[PDB]
RNA sequence: CUUGAGUCUCGUAGAGGGGGGUAGAAUUCCAGGUGUAGCGGUGAAAUGCGUAGAGAUCUGGAGGAAUACCGGUGGCGAAGGCGGCCCCCUGGACGAAGACUGACGCUCAGGUGCGAAAGCGUGGGGAGCAAACAGGAUUAGAUACCCUGGUAGUCCACGCCGUAAACGAUGUCGACUUGGAGGUUGUGCCCUUGAGGCGUGGCUUCCGGAGCUAACGCGUUAAGUCGACCGCCUGGGGAGUAC
């Protein structure tokens, strides 16, 4: 994620890392992989998006 | 979307950083995504598209 | 499966004349020949399961529509077999 | 005989080796029943990424036309020619002409 | 000492601690700073303030080398991922490119079990 | 005889299988530059790594494993299971204008084959992770959970093992029985001038009616209503143990 703003105006414009990478593949990766919960506790999440 | 070579469709259907954007949020087919993705792929490989921003 | 060529092909050679593909002799030649095609793809890879069990599938199946023809005529089944040399 | 889109990227610095390459390549090809559809030249060009250093290559298309043997003969001699860097063969999908 | 008026400056945001490298475009280092080395540690050196008087302490290194502009390499999450920068730029230093860094295999090696409580 | 089953023609989608290439991201390791006193870890710590110069950062090199995004309520497979891209070899499924065969079908004890992970043999490979093991910590104790390391193994070839909550805990085949919302794929009609709308086959989610059920629930993909064949149960423990 690539950042050069002309015309300086110290904005960070922090939502490209906030918006895919950073935290939430970082955070994804932290612990040990998954396995067989992936199938589940993620497809578990259907059950919710249904409703 | 059919076609690798046509660099300037796929950039449509890629995010900022490189990843190919979601089905949901383009709003195409699902036949038609996965008809593009194998065509962004392998247009990644022949260095006619970036994988990510750093390289 | 096996090319549409060789297949017309083996159409006639026992098909009870042409544009007919339901010909009892013609499926069991048919057959044979994929049969024996694959053997080829077999003797090398072998862990090619998956693949066997079509060739298996038509194995069987052949071995139904031969035992099926020599019920309905035992002729045509001796004859057919000898031109595919089966049966042992 | 079978139809392939063969695009092969050469070193930059071999350029001027880029059209004998094609040549050679086509004779071969048509030399037995071959069949080109698309010859294109698309040069020097700039690369998404450094692929093994410099970020500038020579693309050429050939969407060309025969049987798997000699498309096969082909595809080794890019290993074979320290010239040429990558390169990608695709099936028939009914023989491609123009465009691109 | 050799005057290069515009670098960079890296930031490790680890979860546990947070150190800024600034060194030329080129990647030689010309100084560095850490939050576990500016006092407070563990429990204290792990927050978002911790990096905040690590960066403006690695200027205070560095800046006696003519900078001007720099650009920023942040990589990794936790705390002082952000504190690092605005400290960073508020010390004068003319801002130009922030990029993130971050590691983000493709699905390649195996990642540790750990943490199980 | 043609409606079951099958063959042919032409199309369609697919992480179906076997073989061989190959790409980018990342980890680790080796070498060198910059640079200097910490890094690493936790709830704190400590072990450990650092002035023999680490960490950080940059450059070049070596190697193994897995393929972010796409990705899904998704798709394919008999099941186990199968995700980067490319080629080669190869299996099945579906639709439809039809053409052909003419009950060639369904089920299946024994039999034969396929079988996750772990494990076993021979020879390779070995980055990351990690039984064993060794330290540090916590605790009353801690042969654990946590931290620092780390062997088998995990990867490959070939042979063996044949098990799992091998689960939909629901055998296979066929026919009937209100509806709703959605997904995927084939195909027909429609100013298709359209995103499109309407039909109509295949596979697939959730909801639910009758009915069924001890209840929970299932509910045209039934656990409803029926027919064909097979497998299995007959109180708990002892025991899936002994012989
Ligand atoms: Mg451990
Ligand atoms: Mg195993
Ligand atoms: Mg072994
Ligand atoms: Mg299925
Ligand atoms: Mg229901």
């Amino acid at each position: 994620i690539k950042v050069r703003e002309n015309e300086p105006f110290d904005v960070a414009l922090r939502r490209f890392k906030r918006s895919c990478e950073k935290a939430g593949v970082l955070a994804e990766v932290r612990r040990r992989e998954f396995y067989e919960k992936p199938t589940t506790e993620r497809k578990r999440a259907k059950a919710s998006a249904v409703k | 979307e059919i076609d690798y070579k046509d660099i300037a469709t796929l950039k449509n259907y890629i995010t900022e950083s490189g990843k190919i954007v979601p089905s949901r949020i383009t709003g195409t087919r699902a036949k038609y995504q996965r008809q593009l993705a194998r065509a962004i792929k392998r247009a990644r490989y022949l260095s006619l598209l970036p994988y990510t921003d750093r390289h | 499966s096996l090319s549409t060529e060789a297949t017309a092909k083996i159409v006639s050679e026992f098909g009870r004349d042409a544009n007919d593909t339901g010909s009892t002799e013609v499926q069991v030649a048919l057959l044979t020949a994929q049969i024996n095609h694959l053997q080829g793809h077999f003797a090398e890879h072998k862990k090619d399961h998956h693949s066997r069990r079509g060739l298996l599938r038509m194995v069987s199946q052949r071995r139904k529509l031969l035992d099926y023809l020599k019920r309905k005529d035992v002729a045509r089944y001796t004859q057919l077999i000898e031109r595919l040399g089966l049966r042992r | 005989m079978r139809h392939y889109e063969i695009v092969f990227m050469v070193h930059p610095d071999q350029s001027e080796q880029v059209p004998g390459m094609i040549e050679r390549y086509t004779a071969a090809i048509t030399g037995a029943e071959g069949k080109i559809h698309r010859l294109e030249d698309w040069g020097r060009r700039q690369l998404a990424y450094p692929i093994n250093k410099l970020h500038k290559a020579h693309y050429v298309l050939m969407n060309v036309e025969a049987p798997q043997e000699v498309i096969d003969e082909l595809e080794t001699t890019f290993r074979f020619n320290d010239a040429v860097i990558r390169s990608m063969v695709m099936r028939t999908k009914h023989a491609v002409t123009e465009a691109s | 000492r050799k005057q290069v008026s515009d670098g960079v400056a890296h930031i490790h945001a680890s979860f546990n601690n947070t150190i800024v490298t600034i060194t030329d475009r080129q990647g030689n280092a010309l100084g560095w700073a850490t939050a576990g080395g500016s006092g407070f540690r563990g429990s204290r050196k792990s927050t978002p303030f911790a990096a905040q008087v690590a960066a403006e302490r690695c200027a205070d290194a560095v800046k006696e080398y003519g900078i001007k502009n720099l650009e920023v390499m942040v990589k990794g999450p936790g705390p002082g991922r952000e504190s690092t920068i605005r400290a960073l730029n508020a010390a004068g230093f003319r801002i130009t490119n922030i990029t993130d860094v971050t590691p983000i295999p493709h699905n390649g090696c195996r990642p540790p079990k750990k943490r199980r409580v």
